[PDB]
């Protein structure tokens, strides 16, 4: 994070992580769609022609004011397909909080676990520890018929009873819940 | 995140370096961005232009070049140049976590830009050479949205 | 498959460009970030990472150009110490990456990159 005392601005970086097609970019598109002009910048989306994220999405968001400092949250999503790993590592630099977006389809459970170990690895390799940073997990795609139960995703993905949110990103369900949860964990960390 | 703070002591000098370069090198815009994407300062005709997006693409570009330089066994390319027919753009790494960016009209020779940039960068490392949370409570946080 | 025919002909263009410009290595990268072809000294280089960082760099540069009222910047030249790196967009979808040591001039690489581009733009057609 970066605090400009002169301009009274608190800046925090939040990165959405998870496997390919799991819904990271849909989270940001929803947030952008529903936020008044006066609290958001422009949504940058570096994507392929089939809309897969190729480098990152970026959305700057202002969440109000705490003790007369404006809060600016810099939201990123990574490219989730395995072979973008080199680009994916770049986005984690200076991350203040992480949202891990998991796809609830049984056919993507192993992609979820692979992506989660990839987030642990990538953080360790630049000197962070997922067990020690503000972290929430989103079980996205709860609408789909082939979605596994919340309890089986907890067993596969969530060992420290990290805050977990059910979402259906395209309708917005769970999206602002997830953002509010990691944003407050980040702000609680600074308070310490 | 490394908890980083900037008091108006060093902010005011950094802004001064920037508006020097836009006036002298006839830059259309100037700005300073952390490697992690955080915009630190801008300067120039930043009306009608999104310096927050610019800072984010810049740090993404520099980080991708960073990894490529490392892949072909080199160090981070100290700067990058990108000519345009109308407006052109030059950037250089200032220190270990900062990037200075200048885009200018091509009615301003490249030689004059890399001149003022030799000094402004050297000036910036001279500046780098030099609490809201204490009274905060969890209602301040919970009441944010 | 006539894909077998095209893909050896793509390697041909890359191989000719590596010799005719005295380069170290040549990569042909889709804007998708997937490697299309590679000629030259590739043994000690992760080619998945290189394709991914190359597509990411071009995408970032593009989004930036689009902000400051300029079309996508066509070429990037990033001179290093013992080596150099040149990049060009061939047509719409492909990025050509030429890494060459400093005993080679950028002006020859660009001269040779012109004809490789057309040889590639017509292989695609
Ligand atoms: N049914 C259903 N579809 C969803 C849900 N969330 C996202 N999708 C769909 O899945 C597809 C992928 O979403 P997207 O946000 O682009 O994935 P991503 O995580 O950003 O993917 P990538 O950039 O790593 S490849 C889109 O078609 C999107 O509409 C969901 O909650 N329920
Ligand atoms: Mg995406």
């Amino acid at each position: 994070s970066f605090i400009n005392y002169s301009s009274r601005e608190i800046n925090c970086k939040i990165v959405y992580y998870g496997p390919g097609l799991c819904g990271k970019t849909t989270n940001l598109q929803y947030i952008y769609n529903k936020t008044a002009a006066e609290t958001k910048g422009k949504l940058i989306s570096l994507s392929t022609e089939t809309d897969r994220t190729l480098f990152f999405d970026f959305l700057p968001l202002s969440l109000g004011e705490i003790r007369g400092f404006k809060t600016r949250f810099h939201l990123y999503t990574v490219p989730g397909q395995v072979f973008y790993d080199a680009s994916r590592k770049l986005i984690l630099k200076g991350v203040d909080g992480v949202v891990f977006v998991a796809d609830s389809q049984i056919e993507r459970m192993e992609a979820n676990m692979e992506s989660l170990e990839n987030l642990r690895i990538n953080l360790a390799e630049q000197g962070y520890d997922l067990n020690k940073i503000p972290y929430v997990i989103q079980y996205n795609k709860r609408d789909l018929p082939n979605a596994v139960t919340v309890e089986e995703m907890r067993k596969a993905l969530n060992h420290r009873n990290i805050p977990e949110y059910q979402a259906v990103a395209p309708t917005g369900v769970g999206v602002f819940d997830t953002l509010k949860a990691v944003a407050k964990l980040v702000l609680t960390e600074l308070k310490k | 995140g490394t908890q980083l703070v900037m008091y108006e002591e060093e902010f005011t000098k950094i802004n001064a370096v920037c508006d020097r370069l836009t006036k002298d090198a006839n830059a259309k815009v100037v700005f300073l961005v952390d490697k992690n994407g955080q915009l630190i300062s801008s300067a120039g005709q930043t009306q009608n232009i999104d310096t927050t997006s610019l800072a984010s693409l810049t740090a993404g570009n520099v980080a991708a070049m960073g990894g490529l330089a490392k892949l072909i066994g080199e160090n981070e390319f100290p700067n990058q140049f990108h000519e345009g027919a109308k407006d052109s753009l030059y950037m250089t790494i200032v220190g270990s976590r900062v990037v200075l960016v200048v885009i200018f009209d091509n009615r301003t020779s490249l030689g004059l830009v890399r001149l003022r940039i030799k000094k402004a960068s050297d000036e910036l490392t001279k500046i780098f050479e030099s609490s809201p949370f204490a009274e905060m409570s969890d209602d301040d946080i919970d009441n944010l949205f």
